């Protein structure tokens, strides 16, 4: 997993 | 012999990013492996491949 945070739902 | 897992469903489409992250669309059944350590992503397969997803874009489906 990527260390930077997924996008918000939209 | 092992049972068929359970499923999810997409929510939301969510492009990749690159870096091991797989594109989802909305509707599609997924296989979900796992989570990061803080939980904010979800390893799952779908029939596009493998790859980290929001964890907030998918939810358990019948």
């Amino acid at each position: 997993a990527p260390t930077y945070p997924p996008p918000l739902p939209p | 012999m092992e049972n068929d897992p359970n499923l999810f469903v997409a929510l939301y489409d969510f492009v990749a990013s690159g870096d091991n992250t797989l594109s989802i669309t909305k509707g599609e059944k997924l296989r979900v492996l796992g989570y990061n350590h803080n939980g904010e992503w979800c390893e799952a397969q779908t029939k596009n491949g493998q790859g980290w997803v929001p964890s907030n874009y998918i939810t358990p489906v019948n």
